């Protein structure tokens, strides 16, 4: 036990799943959708993966 | 016999061979192996017609001789005498209900005399330290044999010993010598020496776990057989200087100074000059393994440059069953050698202004060094081979140094001048020269060697040339624009594209690689440990900025050399028109067409190659930050 919540950290990230993975707190989940509304209203098949993930890192 | 006499002189010469101050290692006289009188194993009427009970009297009083060696009086030692092992033959003329008791007390003479003859052989100084010493062990159990049948013999002759007596007593000791028997058979059999023979032990030690007759019997086998062994790590561990008399260790010196001096590039204390047997380590030590050889070669490589070193304590400890203190002590002393070496490596003759004096001229923090010295150089530059001569060149670095102020870091001193003569073609010509090739050299010291090599220079030299021609190019096309403080407006656009790709690409690399990682290489030098950190460190750096680079590409971007031999084009004729007109329409106009086409073709293929590699999309981004020349065709496909 005393290793994984010291020099690990398992609860503290577990904590921030709950909060985006599961959608558990809406304002990351309200701010990512409104600044990214027109690319997700589009097709995002015609849409390359590097440029989400580049805007999700300034996004978050 | 005979066949022991070579064994002997070849391994003799193989350690002949092995030192050149251990010379003429001596042997024992020959009459110790011509006698037969060392070894414990050097009248009679028809057995048939005695009595029953003096026929016992008889049995016991030959069986008591064989038992420890000599022979017996109905009992013969044979002469056929196969390999490492005894036979003997009882008389078959002998009662058959004695007789029968009789094979059952013979087991331990056979696995006395075997036992013996070892004890001669592993002593002498061919066959090392270790077997001597677990020979030493097992001749006091030899000793405690005579012991007992001695006082079975006082007991015999005052008539009170019987033929059930003596075998209920030698029970008991017939295990003992069954086990060092089959020791005996193990270490001669698989040609044992040194700690391949301490392996065995390791293992028979071990094995022995629901004895404890046998495991005590080997236990103190291999404390005694280590003894010899730990004299060799000693040596090895706390000091750079071994006397190795005869040699069966793991490590072995092999010289490696016939090929290099002043300067190893083989970096030869890690490769060959000083390495391991991994055949001779005892099976528990090969965890160890590496850490061993250095904690001895850091104190060769701290005594090589003139700087004492010194263990930090001595230990002799011997083995204990399963448990280990040395293990402990390896780790103690080889981080006391890499601490102390890593400290003196950072004050006394210090790398890390080093290395800032290498930042400044390959990976080049200062450019005032080169503006002076590109304007105070093009004219003979420009010119081709043969054309030059080394003293103008080593004026002019003492003059741009001098004249800059890169002249008060300590390390500009060795500081050279050369060319490249192969140039781009070298990654995976000497027709010019200082149009194609131009670079420095430095050479380097025995605690700066190991770190940097001939390699690492080369590299950061190639890194240069290719950032020497971007640098070359952009002054070019200054010149060309200060040549017009008629003309064509495609000649402005294109004068000016052709500048910001090329400054942009300079400052891409620059704020990309050269300041980041150098950013990140002061940070892991702050935290080695070892001299295989500041080396795990140093050539990840070398790999990191290769690689981050553009100089690395699987066809070194034919683009962006098809590209800058257009841009000398450029600046060549648009400065030989000014010049003409100065002492039509058209052909101006056509020759800028031309390039302006060849430009912006090999403008776009680069940026199509760039969109594959696909973080690593901003050179893309900064490159058309302002959303022109961004995408200005889709990228053609296939009809298939």
């Amino acid at each position: 036990l005393d290793v994984l919540n010291k020099k690990y950290s398992l609860l503290d990230h577990m904590q921030a799943m709950r909060r985006y993975l599961l959608l558990g707190q809406g304002d990351f989940i309200r701010h990512l959708m409104d600044l990214l509304k027109p690319e997700l209203v589009r097709p995002a098949t015609t849409l390359y993966q590097h440029n989400l993930t580049g805007i999700l890192e300034t996004a978050v | 016999l005979q066949q022991s006499l070579e064994l002997k002189r070849k391994m003799l010469r193989d350690k002949q061979n092995k030192k050149n101050s251990g010379q003429h290692l001596p042997i024992f006289p020959a009459w110790v192996y011509e006698r037969p009188a060392l070894i414990g194993d050097f009248t009679a009427l028809p057995i048939g017609t005695l009595p029953l009970a003096s026929q016992e009297s008889a049995v016991v009083e030959d069986l008591l001789y064989v038992l420890v060696g000599v022979d017996g009086r109905y009992v013969s030692a044979q002469p056929l005498a196969g390999r490492q092992s005894r036979t003997f033959l009882v008389d078959p003329n002998l009662d058959l209900s004695i007789r029968e008791l009789v094979h059952r007390i013979l087991p331990v003479a056979a696995s006395y005399s075997a036992v013996t003859r070892f004890i001669e052989e592993k002593s002498s100084f061919e066959y090392g330290q270790v077997n001597h010493a677990l020979a030493a062990a097992m001749r006091t159990l030899v000793k405690e044999h005579l012991i007992l049948v001695s006082q079975l013999e006082q007991l015999h002759r005052q008539g009170l010993l019987s033929l059930q007596k003596l075998w209920f007593y030698i029970q008991p000791a017939m295990r003992t010598m069954d086990i060092l028997a089959s020791l005996a058979t193990s270490v001669d059999k698989g040609e044992c020496l040194g700690g391949s023979t301490l392996s065995l032990l390791h293992d028979r030690s071990f094995s022995y776990t629901g004895d404890s007759q046998a495991q005590e019997l080997c236990l103190y086998l291999t404390k005694a057989a280590s003894a010899p062994y730990f004299e060799v790590l000693e040596k090895w561990i706390y000091r750079g200087i071994i006397h190795d008399p005869y040699s069966e260790f793991m490590v072995e010196e092999h010289e490696l100074r016939k090929e290099r001096i002043q300067e190893d590039y083989n970096d030869k204390y890690w490769d060959q000059r000083y390495t391991i047997v991994q055949q001779q380590i005892p099976s528990f030590l090969q965890k160890m393994a590496d850490k061993i050889l250095s904690t001895g070669k850091y104190l060769n490589v701290v005594r090589e440059c003139g700087h004492d070193v010194t263990c930090p304590v001595a230990k002799e400890i011997i083995y204990t069953l399963k448990e280990r203190a040395y293990v402990e002590q390896i780790e103690k002393a080889f981080n006391y050698a890499s601490k102390v070496l890593l400290d003196f490596l950072m004050e006394e003759k210090e790398l890390v202004a080093h290395l800032r004096s290498i930042k400044r001229y390959f990976l080049m923090d200062q450019g005032d060094f080169f503006v002076h010295f590109m304007d105070l150089a093009e004219e003979e530059l420009r010119k081709p081979v043969e054309d030059i001569t080394p003293p103008r060149l080593e004026a002019l670095l003492e003059l741009a140094l001098r004249m800059s102020t890169a002249n008060t870091d300590p390390f500009k001193d060795d500081l050279k001048i050369d060319l490249m003569p192969h140039d781009l073609i070298t990654q995976l010509e000497l027709a010019l020269s200082g149009l194609e090739a131009f670079s420095f050299d430095y050479i380097v010291k025995w605690p700066l060697s190991l770190i940097i090599n001939r390699k690492a220079l080369t590299r950061y030299q190639m890194l240069f040339r290719h950032m020497f021609y971007c640098k070359h190019v952009e002054r070019q096309l200054c010149s060309v624009w200060i040549s017009n403080k008629q003309w064509f407006a495609g000649a402005f656009t294109l004068r000016q594209r052709m500048l910001n790709f090329v400054q942009n690409i300079q400052y891409y690399m620059m704020f990309e690689v050269m300041e980041p990682t150098w950013h990140i290489l002061e940070k892991n030098l702050k935290s080695a440990s070892n001299i295989d950190d500041v080396l795990g460190h140093h050539t990840g750096f070398l790999d990191t900025c290769l690689k981050d680079c553009m100089l690395t590409n699987p066809e070194l971007l034919k683009v962006f050399s098809k590209l800058m031999s257009v841009c000398v084009m450029f600046t060549n004729c648009m400065q030989k028109f000014t010049q003409s007109m100065k002492l039509l329409v058209s052909g101006f106009e056509a020759t800028i067409n031309k390039f302006d086409k060849n430009f912006s073709a090999h403008l776009l293929d680069l940026l199509a190659r760039l969109s594959i590699y696909s973080g690593m999309a901003s050179v893309i981004s900064r490159l058309d930050f302002n959303g022109f020349y961004t995408e200005r065709l889709e990228r053609l496909s296939a009809e298939r």
